[PDB]
DNA sequence: AGCCGTAGGTACCTACGGCT
DNA sequence: AGCCGTAGGTACCTACGGCT
C-alpha cells in the first residue's frame, strides 16, 4: 500500500481524460475532417470490401468488426455514427449509403442495427482512394493485433464539405457544411496563388451550404467566421405566405434550419399558441411527405397580418435559429482554432503528400513488376535450357541456385520462374507477359515525369480535384441574402 | 397515445390507421405513409394473449390501452361503432412467422373484446412483401408503393362467417387447454 | 383491390405457420445432434472463422454479429445467450464454448456485455463438428438464399443425452437431463452388439442422469419411468451435511444444489421462511460460496435443535430438494417426439453409421479423383518434352486442352491439372514422390472399399471410434444416486 | 443499495468496499472475491459531477445516495467517521481513459462531502491491468489475484496534503469555469 | 435552460408448457 | 407462483462546451 497524493491523482487522471477526448474522441482531423469513430467505420467498409457496387451488409456485421478490430467502445457510439453519415439532412455530402429505417428529421432513432444495412457512398471511394498504395501512414490499433489508418487520403475537402461539431474538454467544435463545388474551385485558387486574401477565396466559397438548404442573413458573420475561426451565423427557413381560400391566409414552410427537430419546432409552436403567447394562428399541420417533401403549413385568422405573425416565429420559435461557428481541428494531432484560409491550406498540403506518395509507390511496385517480367521473358527466351536446369535439380532450392547462377536473375525473378504454370506458355500467355511488360515501361516513365517536376505534380493535383468537382460537384442549396 | 402519429384529417370515414410492431417498422411506416389520412400506432413485439389473460390484466396492458384509446370505440358492453376514429384498423406486422403470431394475437383481442368492428368490415390485413426480417429493412417509399399505397396495395378485409365456429377456433387455438391446441397441430401439420 | 379474408381460415393458418416453425426450426432438439438451430448455428458459425481451441479468443460481438448475418435472421441476445448458456459449467454437462471474461454465475448473473467478452469452441466442440465438410450430412440454403448451412451436425459423440435439453415450444415441450458421457459411449456399445437390448440392461451402463451441478438423485424408478418411457419424475437434492460449529453448536452445509436451480434464490427462499416463522431453528444463513472454497452455503441451527429434523424440513419447504420433470420430446426425422432411452440411443447410433458410411464413400471419391489425376501427371512428367512442346505451340487454352488429350489419351481433368503444373514440379525427385503417392492412395482405396462392402467392418470402425472419444472425453460421474 | 454485495462480517476494521463501473465488471468482481470481507458497489457508469451541481440535486441521484448508504457515515456536518461500515474503499473503476475518468468523479464526491473519509486514509485505489477494456472482459480468478488478493495486489492509499491546494485543483479541473481548464490543459499537455 | 454528438452504464414488457 | 430458454419489442441516467 504505497501513498498516492489526491491533487496529483486528480492531475494526471484528468489530463488523460481530456487529452483523449481532445485527440482521440470528439476533434475531427483538418485533412481528412473525421473524428476516429468515423475514420473506422469507413475503413471497416473499405476492408470488408463494402463498395457501392456491391449488395448492402447487414449494420450489426459492420458493427461487430469495426468494434472488435479498431474502435474499443460501445456499439451504440459506433452504430450512432454511421447512421448519421447516412441521413441526407445531417450530412451535405453522405458518406455511408444505409437501407431500411435510418431515422428523420423528427428525431426519430434508426431502426434497430439488426434491420438495417449499409454501404459506401460512391462519394466515400474518394475519401478512400488510394489508401493500400502507401499515401498515408498506417498505425497499430489498440491492442496490436491489427491496424488501422491514422488519417484517410481524403481526395475531396471534407472537412469543410461535410462540417463537424463536437465537445471536448475544455473547448469544442462547429463547423458549418460547404457546397463541394464552391470549395474545390476555391482550393484551385489556393493552389495557383499561396498568397491569396479570404476575401478572394469567398469568391468562390459564399458561405455554408447546409443539407436542409434554408437562408443564412447577411455576410457578416460568415465573414467574421472565415476570418478569425469564430462568428455568429443567422439561419432562416424557408417560408411564404399565400392564400388559401375566402380571404384567409397561411405561412407555408418548406425548409428549415440545420439541425433543428421539425417535430420540436412544431411543438414549440403549439404551445406559444395554447398559451397564447402568440396571435393569429388558427392551425398547425405537418404536410410534410416523401412525395411532396418538407411542408409545415401555419393557418392565420381571416384578416390577421400575417408577416407579423411570421416575424413573431422567428422571435420566439427555431423557425429562426443560429449556428455559432467554432472552427478547432486537429492540427499536427493538437487542437487548433483555424480560419478558411489555414483549413484549405492544410488540405492542399494533404493532397499534395498523398499524390506524390501515391506516385513514389506506383512507381516502386511497377518497378518491382518490370524486374519479375524480365525474370519471365529470360524464361520464354530460353525454355528448353529453364526445363533443363530444373529437370536436372533434386529440390526446389537447387533449382533456384541453378537458374540464378546460369541465368543472371535474383532470387525473385527465379522463384517466379518456378512458379509459373505450364499453361502461361501458350501462345497468348507468352504474348500477354510481353504486352504487360511494354505497358509498364512506359507507365514507368510516366510516373518518372511527374515525380521529377513539382509543378507537374501539382497540376495532377488540380486535374484530379476538378474530375472529382465534375462528378460530384452540386448546386447550392442554402439561399444567402444581403 | 405517445405512440400513435395520427393522421390530419378529422374524417373517420377516410381515415385508416396501421398496427406495427414496433420503432424499427414504425420508423420507416411514418416516413413513407400519407399522414393526412393514415395514422400509425407502433406496438411493441409480442402482445398479450387476451384469450389466457383475465379482465385486470388485460385493462392493465399499455398496449391494449392505446389501441383502445386509438379507437375511439370503447370496448365489449360498451362498444360503439359510431364512435369509431378510423374506419381501416390495418394490420401490418413483420413477414416473419412471428408476425403471423402477432396477427392471430390480436384478431383474438379484436374478436373478444371489438368483434362488432370486425362485423362492420372495418379491420383489414396489410400484405407486405417476403424476403424482409422486419418493415425496418425495408425504406419508406418501397413500404409505400407496395403495401399502403391505396393505388396499388392489396389489403385483405377481414370476414365473420360463422360466429360459433370462430368462437371454437379461438378458444382452441388461444385459450388455456394445451391439449386441444396439440391435437390441431398433430391433426394439421404437414412437415418434412 | 380488396379480397375478403375469412377471420377463422386466417387464425388456423397463421397460428400452424408459427407453431410448425416454433417445433421444428426453435425450441426442440434435434435427435441426431441434440442441437436447436441456434446453438448449430453459433457452432457452425465458429467452425467457418477456424475459432478452434488451438487459436486465440474472439470477440463474442465479432461472433454474434457472424452468425446473425448468415444463418440467424433473430434478435442478437438471442443468439449471445444462447453462446453464453454453452460456456457455462453448471448449465452445460459437456460445455460447447469455451468463454473468457464474465459468462454469469449460479446466481442468475448475466454474462458481462457482448462486447466485452471472448469466446472459442472447446476441444469437445470438435467432435460434433468432425468429418462436416466430407458429405457426412446434408447442407441446405440459409433463410435468404446467399449462403449455406448444416442441416445437422455429425455429432461424433452422443449430445442430445450428453448436454439434455430444455425448451417451451408451442402445443408442447421438452425437458431432457444431461447424463455422463463414459456411461453413454458405454450404452451405445453395448445396443450396437444387441439391438434387441432392455432398458433394463441400457441401466447397467447408463445409471441415471449426470448433472453438471453434481448433488444426489433420490431413489432409481423416476429414472426408470423416465428411461421406459420418456416421461418421470426425478428428486434432485442438495448435497448437504451436519458439522459442529463450536460451544455444543451445529450447522448444515450445502457444498451442491440441484441442477437449474438458482443459488441466490433458493436463499432468500430460506430467508423468506425463516422470517416468516414457517420453519423453526435456524439462526442465521450465509453464502460462503468463494472460486477457492467452490459452493458453501452455512445453515446455523439452534443450540439444542435437531439439525436433521431442520435440514428434511428444508428438502419440504424450498429448492434444496427439486424435481426435474423428464418430457423427452426431440425432432425424429423433422417431427416431434417423445422418445424413451433405447430410441435415443438407437436414432443416435443411426446417425453415426450413415456420417461414417457417408465419409468413407467421400474419401473414396475423393482418392479416386486423385488417383486419376496422378495418372495425368505420371504422364506428364514420363513425356514433359513432348508435353511442353505441344503446349509452346497452342495460341490458346483450349486448343492445348484439346492436343494434350488426344496425343496422351488424357481426360479433361487431366489435361487441366498439368496446365496447372507450375515448373518447380520438374524437379527430379518429383516423380518418384508422385508414384509413392500413387501406391498409398491405391492401397487407401482398397482399405476404404473394404469397410463399405462389409457393414460389419463399417459398425466396428465407429464402435472405435466412440470408444477413442469416451477415453478422451469420458470423465467421472459426479451425481449421486443413493436408494429411496 | 439494492445493488451492493455485501460481505459476511459485520466487523469494519477489516471489511473492504471495491466500487466498479456496472454489472459487466461487477459480475467478476463478485465471482473473484472474498465474500467475508469484500464488498461490491456496482455502480452505472459516469457519476454526476458534484462540482458543478446543485446540492438538491446531488442528493437525489441514485448512485450517490447508494455510495452513502452503503459507507454508513452521512455527509457534510452530519458525517461521523465511527459509524463507517468499511475501513477500505477502493475505487476500481475499468483501467481505460473513461475509467480513469469516473475516478476523478469519484474523488470529487469523496472530497467535498466525506473529506474526513480521506483524511483518515479510508479511501484507496485499486490497480487493475492495463490490456483491458472493462473488468467484466477479464476472468474472476485472474481479477483476483492481480486486483483484489491483499497477498499481491498493489492499492494505492489516497493521503490528502494540502487541503488549499486540493481545493484550487477541484475547483479548476472539475468546476465550471472552462477556461482555467482549458489553460491547465495547455499548460500541461504533451502531444506527438 | 436544454440541445447537439461521442462516450461510461443499465431494466422490463410480451408468448409458450409443465410443474402439481 | 413464477421459473426454465428462444422468440417479438423498447428508454433513460451520467460528462463535456457553447450557444440560446
Ligand atoms: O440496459 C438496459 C436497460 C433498460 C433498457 N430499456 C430499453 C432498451 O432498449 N434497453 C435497455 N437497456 C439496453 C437496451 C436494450 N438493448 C438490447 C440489445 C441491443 N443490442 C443491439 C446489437 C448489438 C450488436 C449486434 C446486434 N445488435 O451485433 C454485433 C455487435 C453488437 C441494444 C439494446
Ligand atoms: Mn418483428
Ligand atoms: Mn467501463
Ligand atoms: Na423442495
Amino acid at each position: 500500500i504505497n501513498e498516492r497524493n489526491i491533487t496529483s491523482e486528480m492531475r494526471e487522471s484528468f489530463l488523460d481524460y481530456a487529452m483523449s477526448v481532445i485527440v482521440a474522441r470528439a476533434l475531427p482531423d483538418v485533412r481528412d475532417g473525421l473524428k476516429p469513430v468515423h475514420r473506422r467505420i469507413l475503413y471497416g467498409l473499405n476492408e470488408q470490401g463494402m463498395t457501392p457496387d456491391k449488395s448492402y451488409k447487414k449494420s450489426a456485421r459492420i458493427v461487430g468488426d469495426v468494434m472488435g478490430k479498431y474502435h474499443p467502445h460501445g456499439d451504440s457510439s459506433i452504430y450512432e455514427a454511421m447512421v448519421r453519415m447516412a441521413q441526407d439532412f445531417s450530412y451535405r455530402y453522405p458518406l455511408v449509403d444505409g437501407q431500411g429505417n435510418f431515422g428523420s428529421m423528427d428525431g426519430d432513432g434508426a431502426a434497430a442495427m439488426r434491420f438495417t444495412e449499409a454501404r459506401m457512398t460512391k462519394i466515400t471511394l474518394e475519401l478512400l482512394r488510394d489508401i493500400n498504395k502507401d499515401t498515408i501512414d498506417f498505425i497499430d490499433n489498440y491492442d496490436g493485433n491489427e491496424r488501422e489508418p491514422s488519417v484517410l487520403p481524403a481526395r475531396f475537402p471534407n472537412l469543410l464539405a461535410n462540417g463537424a461539431s463536437g465537445i471536448a474538454v475544455g473547448m469544442a467544435t462547429n463547423i458549418p457544411p460547404h457546397n463541394l463545388t464552391e470549395l474545390i474551385n476555391g482550393v484551385l485558387s489556393l493552389s495557383k496563388n499561396p498568397d491569396i486574401s479570404i476575401a478572394e477565396l469567398m469568391e468562390d466559397i459564399e458561405g455554408p451550404d447546409f443539407p436542409t438548404a434554408g437562408l443564412i442573413l447577411g455576410k457578416s458573420g460568415i465573414r467574421r467566421a472565415y476570418e478569425t475561426g469564430r462568428g455568429s451565423i443567422q439561419m432562416r427557413s424557408r417560408a411564404v405566405i399565400e392564400e388559401r381560400g375566402g380571404g384567409r391566409q397561411r405561412i407555408v414552410v418548406t425548409e428549415i434550419p440545420f439541425q433543428v427537430n421539425k417535430a420540436r419546432m412544431i411543438e414549440k409552436i403549439a404551445e406559444l399558441v395554447r398559451d397564447k403567447k402568440i396571435d393569429g394562428i388558427t392551425d398547425l399541420r405537418d404536410e410534410t411527405s416523401l412525395r411532396t417533401g418538407v411542408r409545415v403549413v401555419i393557418d392565420v385568422r381571416k384578416d390577421a397580418n400575417a408577416s407579423v405573425i411570421l416575424n413573431n416565429l422567428y422571435k420566439q420559435t427555431p423557425l429562426q435559429t443560429s449556428f455559432g461557428v467554432n472552427m478547432i481541428a486537429l492540427v499536427n494531432g493538437r487542437p487548433k482554432l483555424i480560419n478558411l484560409k489555414e483549413a484549405l491550406v492544410h488540405y492542399l498540403e494533404h493532397q499534395k503528400t498523398v499524390v506524390r506518395r501515391r506516385t513514389q509507390y506506383n512507381l516502386r511496385k511497377a518497378k518491382d513488376r518490370a524486374h519479375i517480367l524480365e525474370g519471365l521473358r529470360i524464361a520464354l527466351d530460353h525454355i528448353d535450357e529453364i526445363i533443363s536446369t530444373i529437370r536436372e535439380s533434386d529440390t526446389d532450392k537447387v533449382a533456384m541456385e541453378s537458374l540464378q547462377q546460369r541465368f543472371k536473375l535474383s532470387e525473385k525473378q527465379a522463384q517466379a520462374i518456378l512458379d509459373m504454370r505450364l499453361r502461361r506458355l501458350t501462345g497468348l500467355e507468352r504474348d500477354k507477359i510481353e504486352a504487360e511488360y511494354n505497358e509498364l515501361l512506359n507507365y514507368i516513365s510516366e510516373l518518372e515525369t511527374i515525380l521529377a517536376d513539382e509543378e507537374v505534380l501539382l497540376q495532377l493535383v488540380r486535374d484530379e480535384l476538378t474530375e472529382i468537382r465534375d462528378r460530384f460537384g452540386d448546386d447550392r442549396r442554402t439561399e444567402i441574402q444581403l | 397515445p405517445g405512440k400513435l402519429a395520427d393522421c390530419s384529417s378529422k374524417s373517420p370515414e377516410e381515415c385508416e390507421i396501421f398496427l406495427v410492431e414496433g420503432d424499427s417498422a414504425g420508423g420507416s411506416t411514418k416516413s413513407g405513409r400519407d399522414s393526412r389520412t393514415q395514422a400509425i400506432l407502433p406496438l411493441r413485439g409480442k402482445i398479450l394473449n387476451v384469450e389466457k389473460a383475465r379482465l385486470d390484466r388485460i385493462l392493465n396492458n399499455n398496449e391494449i390501452r392505446q389501441m383502445i384509446t386509438a379507437f375511439g370505440t370503447g370496448i365489449g358492453g360498451d362498444f360503439d361503432l359510431a364512435k369509431a376514429r378510423y374506419h381501416k384498423i390495418v394490420i401490418m406486422t413483420d413477414a416473419d412467422v412471428d408476425g403471423a403470431h402477432i396477427r392471430t394475437l390480436l384478431l383474438t383481442f379484436f374478436y373478444r373484446f371489438m368483434r362488432p368492428l370486425i362485423e362492420a368490415g372495418y379491420v383489414y390485413i396489410a400484405q407486405p412483401p417476403t424476403g424482409y426480417k422486419g418493415l425496418g429493412e425495408m425504406n419508406a417509399d418501397q413500404l409505400w408503393e407496395t403495401t399502403m399505397n391505396p393505388e396499388h396495395r392489396a389489403l385483405l378485409q377481414v370476414k365473420l362467417e360463422d360466429a360459433i365456429e370462430a368462437d371454437q377456433t379461438f378458444e382452441m387455438l388461444m385459450g388455456d387447454v394445451v391439449e386441444n391446441r396439440r391435437q390441431f397441430i398433430e391433426d394439421n401439420a404437414v412437415y418434412a
